[PDB]
RNA sequence: UAAUCGAUAAACCCCGAUAGACCUUACCAACCCUUGCCAAUUCAGCCUAUAUACCGCCAUCUUCAGCAAACCCUAAAAAGGAACAAUAGUAAGCACAAUCAUAGCACAUAAAAACGUUAGGUCAAGGUGUAGCUUAUGGGUUGGAAAGAAAUGGGCUACAUUUUCUACAUAAGAAUAUCCACCACACGAAAGUUUUUAUGAAACUAAAAACCAAAGGAGGAUUUAGCAGUAAAUCAAGAA
């Protein structure tokens, strides 16, 4: 485990939001238990919610050649879990999200939105042209 | 071996439509512009007309990948309903279930 | 030989076969070393062209188009504007006959 | 690419790695088709003769 | 009558795995899924390629392992690597088994240009859920 | 059918305890005083919204990744009255008038670093050209006004005529 | 017409098509090419004949309660086999039922629906048994089709006052088939004709204006569909 300290001022995040998409509920429940218990140990101070499910339904003809009065109806359900972390560092972010991501289940996908804190840019500071 | 001669000619239509693509885009850039002269547009007209019509986008036909069925194709899986249903029913298709509501 | 599953993962990752974490979808693609003002501002290649003519109308729409485009690098955009120079100067007769003197 | 999967698996078959029961059905059936005397004519021979 | 993916009633002697004893309409109720990947979720891409991959993996696993494949093939896809899980009968001696394990892992990692991992679990006789 | 079920076994809570205790060394601390959003605003006014998506398959390339968002409160900018309102009229829809939030969505470039640099570029540019008064700004129509100025009004001349009579 | 195929009583008829200007494309008209897609093969390739040879998918009886191995009885047994103050029947299997889905119940709908029947449907989803084609029943280019004298099934819009216009969302204003010479208008042009515009290499397609305003005045025998948030009416979305 090689650790090194660069003098540069590590990035801050106000809100690290993690979307966990799934088909099944159970896996996301367990994974929630996992991310919660992992973010408690590191004292990351997080919340979790359930964004309402989205269901897509499309229909195919039931027979090879012709009966159009008969249809098969197929379904894809996507269920949500969102982890909301507030007031975290850049390194804490890279580690926690490394640990959370390496173990991510096969049927589930993950979308992360990071709002990162920057003071102001240089040409804007207090010059006027 | 591609499963049909159909899929043969359509594959050659994908290669071709990728090849002359730049030519298409740049010619049709002027041809569809109002500000430019009509005279550059008649010549640009003869120009995209000169290209082999096997390289144009709309001559391409979406088919099922494995079974080649020209119609009844589900865009996202590129699969005919026969084969789609077959695959999803064995549960070989992930997430696809029978709809009840 | 392998001592652990972690040894497996580790070696796959050093080898570059296993993915990089936490994943950035841009890993392995450097985009030629380019920056936005090489993408957004196409003035460089609009230098040689008639300035007040409608050729600037057409080429400013082409420019503003190649600016909005994430799907192409510097190189191919430049090949576009260059093919346009080559073709516009290719026919000197049309431009002049059309009723506007064009350089 | 269908040429890829087709040729690759056929090779792997003759190289004795992959096993195709479909091609074996086909083969055995053309064996019992030609053994019968109705084969696939050598090119150019069938029509005129 | 609905004929999709079903096993008809015999004189009552026909040996049947839990897998083939459940009609398509049971999927996600009782039946799980044979293949697992991100592609059919709400916001995601390239379901088609994971499907082609799936199909060819069926063909490949059934042609590479003659007569010894017990139940239908379980495909997992995680962090770009494929975990291929197969329940397989005991037929051939361990030598040929590891030969084909290494062989398959290599050829599959290299064709699909991504790391493959193969798990075989051996079973004495085909698992029978019903009849018999 | 137990072979298809994801096994959380490797993630069993003992393993999470030990893993997060061996991962205690990589993480870096969070600053005390920043504990409230107020001091976060007084200190760092700007938010940068970055999107990261992971899915399974051979390829890592995600189209939606590139999008960069900037959220800047206009109250935290050094802007003049003239600069602030010329900026409202300049940027427009990117500006929310109730909460005072300015939003820049940047797309056009392949790499996210480039969308970030061009978004902060748009920020600097709009700020530098918000302070430049030009010829046509003295040509300002009174219909263009975000306010009703009592000077040079119609109600003013109605008042002066009513008081004339 | 030189110019596809298939479905065609209930269980065909906006049907395979959740989709033909080229393509799709099987078709016809000419022309061209014969180890003619593949690692190899006296071998490829065949939307050629067989759905009365079949696998796959289905229709239907049917939202019908049964169907079937293992046995056991019947002065013979083709076959049948229950009576609850019970007279020879016991039976695991599979239907139905029960649970699941419709984000809690309950209901409803959805799904489920065995065995067999209709040699019901499809060798054009694909795959094959049998027969055929192999300088052609194969593979390419190019152009060509889909015309109405009718006959009919299904729809959409109506025939107007519970209507029509504009505002508009649910108190408003005007129009209103006969005055009569209106400088015609009340409803009703989705149809035509012009000009645009969408897409496209190619308008035969689609959309919007203007013009035009025709049949139609609630329709013969005879019939469809619906028991509640249904019918009916109004609106949007998606699939390709
Ligand atoms: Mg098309
Ligand atoms: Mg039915
Ligand atoms: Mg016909
Ligand atoms: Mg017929
Ligand atoms: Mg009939
Ligand atoms: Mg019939
Ligand atoms: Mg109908
Ligand atoms: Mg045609
Ligand atoms: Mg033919
Ligand atoms: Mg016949
Ligand atoms: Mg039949
Ligand atoms: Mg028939
Ligand atoms: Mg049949
Ligand atoms: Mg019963
Ligand atoms: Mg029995
Ligand atoms: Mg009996
Ligand atoms: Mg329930
Ligand atoms: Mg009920
Ligand atoms: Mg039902
Ligand atoms: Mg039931
Ligand atoms: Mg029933
Ligand atoms: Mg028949
Ligand atoms: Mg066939
Ligand atoms: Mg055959
Ligand atoms: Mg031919
Ligand atoms: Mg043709
Ligand atoms: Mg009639
Ligand atoms: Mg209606
Ligand atoms: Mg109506
Ligand atoms: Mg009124
Ligand atoms: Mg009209
Ligand atoms: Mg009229
Ligand atoms: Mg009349
Ligand atoms: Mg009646
Ligand atoms: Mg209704």
């Amino acid at each position: 485990p090689e650790i090194t300290i660069s003098d540069e001022p590590d990035t801050l995040y106000k809100r690290l939001s993690v979307l966990v998409k799934g088909h099944d509920k159970a896996v996301l429940d367990s994974y929630e238990y996992f991310a919660v218990l992992a973010a408690k140990e590191l004292g990351i101070s997080i919340k979790v919610h359930e964004p309402p499910r989205k269901i897509e339904r499309f229909t195919l003809l039931k027979s090879v050649h012709i009966f159009k009065k008969h249809r098969v109806q197929y379904e894809m359900r996507t269920l949500y879990r969102c982890l909301e972390l507030e007031h975290l560092t850049g390194s804490t972010a890279d580690v926690y999200l490394e640990y959370i991501q390496r173990n991510l289940p096969e049927g589930v996908a993950m979308e992360v939105t990071k709002t990162k804190l920057e003071q102001l840019p240089e040409h804007i500071r207090k010059p006027i042209w | 071996y591609y499963v049909d001669w159909k899929m043969l000619r359509d594959v050659k239509r994908r290669k071709m439509a990728y090849e002359y693509a730049d030519e298409r885009l740049r010619i049709n850039s002027l041809r569809k512009n109002t500000i430019l002269p009509k005279d550059l547009q008649e010549v640009a007209d003869e120009e995209i007309a000169s290209l082999p019509r096997d390289s144009c986008p709309v001559r391409i036909r979406n088919r099922c990948v494995m079974t080649s069925r020209p119609r009844g194709v589900k865009r996202r899986w590129r699969l005919s309903r026969i084969v789609f249903r077959h695959l999803a029913d064995h549960g070989q298709l992930s997430g696809v279930q029978r709809a009840m509501w | 030989p392998f001592q652990n599953g972690f040894e497996e993962m580790i070696q796959w990752t050093k080898e570059g076969k296993l993915w990089e974490f936490p994943i950035n979808n841009e890993a392995g693609f450097d985009d030629d070393g380019s920056e936005f003002h090489e993408h957004i501002f196409l003035d460089k290649y609009l230098q040689d062209f008639p300035k007040q003519g409608p050729i600037r109308h057409f080429m400013e729409l082409v420019t503003c188009g190649l600016s909005k485009n994430p799907y192409l690098s510097v190189k191919q955009k430049v090949e576009h504007i260059e093919w346009f120079r080559n073709y516009f100067n290719e026919k000197r007769v049309i431009l002049k006959e059309s009723g506007i003197q064009l350089n | 690419n269908h040429n890829t999967y087709f040729a690759l698996m056929g090779t792997l078959r003759f190289l004795g790695l992959y096993r195709d029961e479909h091609q074996d059905f086909r083969d055995e059936q053309l064996r019992l088709k030609k053994l019968r005397g109705k084969g696939k004519p050598r090119k150019g021979e069938g029509k005129r003769a | 009558k609905n004929r999709a993916a079903r096993v008809r009633v015999s004189k009552g002697d026909k040996p049947v795995t839990y897998e083939e004893a459940h009609a398509p309409h049971y999927i996600a109720h009782r039946k799980g899924w044979l293949s697992l990947h991100t592609g059919n979720l709400d916001g995601e891409d390239h379901a088609a390629e994971r499907t082609v991959e799936d199909v060819f993996l069926r063909k490949f696993m059934l042609g590479t392992f003659p007569g010894c494949l017990a139940d239908q093939l379980v495909l997992k896809r995680r962090a770009n690597q494929l975990e291929i899980c197969a329940l397989v009968l005991r037929q051939l001696p361990p030598h040929k088994f590891y030969f084909l394990v290494g062989y398959s892992e290599t050829l599959l990692s290299h064709f699909y240009k991504c790391p493959v991992h193969l798990h075989l679990q051996t079973v004495p006789s085909k698992v029978v859920y019903k009849y018999i | 059918e137990l072979l298809k079920i994801p096994n959380f076994l490797h993630l069993t809570p003992v393993a999470i305890k030990r893993h997060c205790e061996a991962l205690k060394d990589f993480c870096t601390e969070w600053p005390a005083a920043l504990d409230s959003d107020e001091k976060c605003e007084k200190h760092f006014p700007i938010e940068i919204d970055t999107a990261d998506y992971v899915s399974a398959g051979p390829s890592i390339r995600n189209p939606k990744a590139r999008v960069v968002t900037l959220r800047v409160k206009l109250s935290s900018l050094n802007l003049d009255d003239h600069a602030k309102k010329k900026l409202i009229k300049l940027v427009g829809d990117r500006y929310c008038k109730s909460t005072d939030v300015l939003t820049i969505k940047t797309d056009r470039c392949p790499l996210k670093r480039q969308n970030y640099d061009y978004a902060v570029y748009l920020l600097t540019v709009l700020y530098h050209e918000s302070w430049k008064t030009e010829e046509w700004e003295k040509k300002k129509t009174e219909a263009d006004m975000e306010e009703y100025i009592w000077e040079n009004s119609t109600s003013e001349k109605n008042i002066l005529e009513t008081l004339l009579q």
